[PDB]
């Protein structure tokens, strides 16, 4: 069984500097390639170097060169990815793959004349680095007033949007939650800046715009700031 | 130097889907080193078909692999509910390229289109020199959807800030967008439009400085 | 006194092409040994081979070495044309740690080693024909791994077989596997062996693994072309008789100096 262990996750901030190991077994640590490629939240995959295990030769990514440096230890079959001056955009899960071309057979001396890529094959579970310079930020809450124009019978969707805070969660009632039916809080969304924002919308009958009162609370715990907004149809 | 695949792909439980992955020349179209990896939400990805058409041991022969000129393509018979993944496409084209990634589904319900809410930026943020417009995506299956924004009729690039899709009580999809501009962009402009593209058709909304 | 008692302690280099080997063998040269790629393509009537001679290549052996050496030194050339053998489904250009070239691995530049591919190895059947007007040899090897590890990690089969086959001849070897002395720190070896193959004839090579590939033919020639064993420096000069201990003159019929002689000779006689 061949197994790719990684380190814990980490949560760095801007600008330091993430390293991250990997310990292979089950095969010869130095007779294959080791690959390091990254996986950004809701991204796909891209390819950051290689190493050899065996001499030490790497190869870095035009984009990721002169802030990456691979190494590894022979004695405990275990590589390492250090990553520098960390940027947001730098928030990914990291995994090493062993590659599919065996370049090496020690005993009768015979080294592979050149690298092909046919593929990685083996893969660690991943390492998540979350890059994040910010600090405790309650939120603001702004309103997203009904639109004015109604039809005779329909519906009319009304929220209020919750602006940069950190961290998760925060939690949205309305009417202090006597309104359930309709309410449709989206999952927020994670900024460059470090902070979160998110929206709850709740669609009532146009005909209770102009009498019935919608007011949105805000919770968050971790700053324990508390917010209520109303949220009424718009000046004109 | 990269692969393209079909953003999302789609059928039935007993069927049969394609996933492409195009390149350019001296890759897909002239070496076969291409790979296939099947991800789950979550875990790390698993190589499934490597030199084009050679499955690994354990992999089910319901998966197979074929090139045309410059295209490289993965088939998936007999469709089953635990084939719902991401799969990547990878080969060498001056480096180790990754193709963008296809999320594929497994019908399990009838295809509905998703509601689109745009909201204009409140009153209260732009007294606060900020200005957000809110673009609320809902009830939409299979959860890929494509978010683009608009200038009057020129395309907004930046300051754009979309989630992943998430799955609502229904066993639909929600997703929402931001595009933040200056007071002065808001009102400079006529109006905005926020484009939601899913399985080929376009919903659209527009706001504008002056409507109320 | 009619009996040539004495030499002049060098070898002419005229008329006669003469082909100093320095640190070469005419065998290692045929490989391709990278010490010796100065030699490759070239022509000799008598080819000097030194006590100095090493191999630093892949540790190897030839089975009937003689008739090899005797064969190559008889033809008077080492020109090489590569063919465009088609190994689909295996891996090439195999090197090795004891074969350094340019501070870099590498291999015999006349031999193509061949391991699988993503541990693969295909039953290689391939069909080269000869339609030349000359003969054609083949240097190709069999590879001894040391153990059951390294055989399956070269050629993913418990054990190879190598059958080298024209319309007339068959050559068909079974790798041995086992530990041997350390040559260049390598406990393996490779064996080489060779075949003719004459106009309007195919050579033919069927192998599962442990084929020490060629990478083309030798041209065969015919004429008074040979080696000799000697130490002697080769100097400008011009003498039709040459000896281990250097040129002789021919006027006398019969001579002492050694019996082992290229050339129009005299007689040898025993003496001192
Ligand atoms: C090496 O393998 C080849 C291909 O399998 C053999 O060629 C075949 O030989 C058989 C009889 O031995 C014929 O019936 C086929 O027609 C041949 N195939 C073709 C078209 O090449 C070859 O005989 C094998 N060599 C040896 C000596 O075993
Ligand atoms: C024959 C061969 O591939 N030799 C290579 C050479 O091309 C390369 O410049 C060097 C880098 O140090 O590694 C060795
Ligand atoms: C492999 O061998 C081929 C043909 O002899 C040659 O063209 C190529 O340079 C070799 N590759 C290496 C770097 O070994
Ligand atoms: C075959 O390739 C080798 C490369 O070292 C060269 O020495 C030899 O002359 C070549 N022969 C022909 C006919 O091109």
């Amino acid at each position: 069984e061949v197994q790719l262990v990684q380190s814990g996750a980490e949560v760095k901030k801007p600008g330091a500097s993430v390293k991250v190991s990997c310990k292979t077994s089950g095969y010869t640590f130095t007779a294959y390639y080791l690959h390091w490629v990254r996986q950004a939240p809701g991204q796909g995959f891209e390819w950051m170097a290689w190493i050899n295990p065996n001499t030490g030769d790497t190869n870095y990514a035009q984009k990721f060169q002169g802030r990456v440096t691979l190494s590894r230890d022979t004695s405990i079959t275990t590589a390492y990815m250090e990553l520098t001056r960390l940027r947001s955009d730098d928030t990914a899960v990291y995994y090493c793959a062993k590659d599919l071309t065996l370049m090496y057979v020690f005993d009768s001396g015979w080294a592979r004349g050149a690298h092909d890529y046919y593929g990685m094959d083996v893969w660690g579970q991943g390492t998540t680095v979350a890059v994040s310079g910010a600090s405790t930020k309650g939120p603001s809450v702004f309103p997203l007033a009904p639109s004015s124009k109604s039809t005779s019978g329909g519906t009319a969707a009304l929220g209020c949007l919750v602006k940069d805070y950190f961290p998760e969660p925060v939690t949205v009632s309305w009417n202090s939650g006597a309104l359930t039916s309709g309410v449709h809080t989206f999952p927020a969304v994670l900024q460059s800046s470090g902070l979160y924002s998110l929206s709850s919308v709740v669609t009532v009958p146009s005909s209770s715009l102009g009498t019935q009162t919608y007011i949105c609370n805000v919770n968050h715990k971790p700053s324990n700031t508390k917010v209520d907004k109303r949220v009424e149809p718009k000046s004109c | 130097s990269a692969l393209t695949q079909p953003a999302s792909v789609s059928g039935s439980p007993g069927q049969s889907v394609t996933i492409s992955c195009t390149g350019t020349n001296s890759d897909v179209g002239t070496f076969d080193l291409v790979s296939w990896y099947q991800q789950y939400p979550g875990k790390a990805p698993k190589l499934i078909i490597y030199e084009g058409s050679r499955r690994p041991s354990g992999v089910s022969d319901r998966f197979s692999g074929s090139k045309s000129g410059n295209t490289a393509s993965l088939t998936i018979s007999g469709l089953q509910a635990e084939d719902e993944a991401d799969y990547y496409c990878s080969s060498y084209a001056g480096s180790v390229v990754f193709g963008g990634g296809t999320k594929l589904t497994v019908l399990g319900q009838p295809k509905g289109a998703p509601s689109v809410t745009l909201f204009p930026p409140s009153s209260e943020e732009l007294q606060a020199n900020k200005a957000t417009l809110v673009c609320l995506i809902s009830d939409f299956y299979p959860g890929a959807v494509t978010v683009a924004w608009k200038a009057d009729s020129s395309p907004v690039k930046a300051g754009v800030e979309t989630t992943t899709p998430s799955k609502q009580s229904n066993n639909k999809y929600a997703a929402s967008s931001y595009l933040s501009l200056t007071p002065e962009q808001w009102k400079s402009h006529r109006s905005y439009s926020c484009q939601v593209t899913h399985e080929g058709s376009t919903v659209e909304k527009t706001v504008a400085p002056t409507e109320c | 006194e009619l009996v040539q008692n004495s030499s002049i302690g060098e070898i002419c280099d005229s008329p006669h092409q003469i082909l100093d080997g320095e640190n070469c063998t005419l065998i290692d040269a045929l490989l391709g040994d990278p010490q010796c790629d100065g030699f490759q393509n070239k022509k000799w009537d008598l080819f000097v081979e030194r006590s100095k001679a090493y191999s630093n290549c892949y540790p190897y052996d030839v089975p009937d070495y003689a008739s090899l050496r005797s064969l190559v030194a008889s033809s008077g050339t080492l020109e090489f044309n590569n063919e465009s053998f088609n190994w689909n489904g295996v891996t090439q250009n195999g090197t090795s740690s004891a074969c350094i070239r340019r501070s870099n691995n590498s291999f015999f530049s006349r031999l193509n080693w061949l391991t699988h591919l993503n541990f693969k190895y295909p039953a290689l059947n391939v069909t080269m024909p000869n339609n030349e007007q000359f003969d054609k040899l083949y240097i190709w090897g069999v590879h001894h791994p040391v153990t059951d590890k390294d055989q399956i990690f070269l050629y993913a089969q418990p054990s190879g077989r190598i059958t080298v086959s024209t319309k007339r001849s068959q050559q068909a070897v079974i790798p041995n596997i086992g530990f041997r002395p350390r040559i260049r720190n390598i406990p393996s070896r490779i064996s080489i062996y060779w075949t003719i193959v004459k106009p309007g004839d195919i050579l033919l090579i069927n192998s599962t693994g442990n084929l020490i590939a060629p990478r083309g033919y030798f041209k065969i020639r015919s004429g008074k072309s040979s080696i000799m064993r000697s130490d002697a420096p080769i100097g400008k000069c011009k003498s039709e008789c040459i000896t281990p201990n250097g040129s002789i003159p021919n006027d006398k019929p019969f001579q002492n100096v050694n019996r082992i002689t290229y050339g129009a000779c005299p007689r040898y006689v025993k003496q001192s």
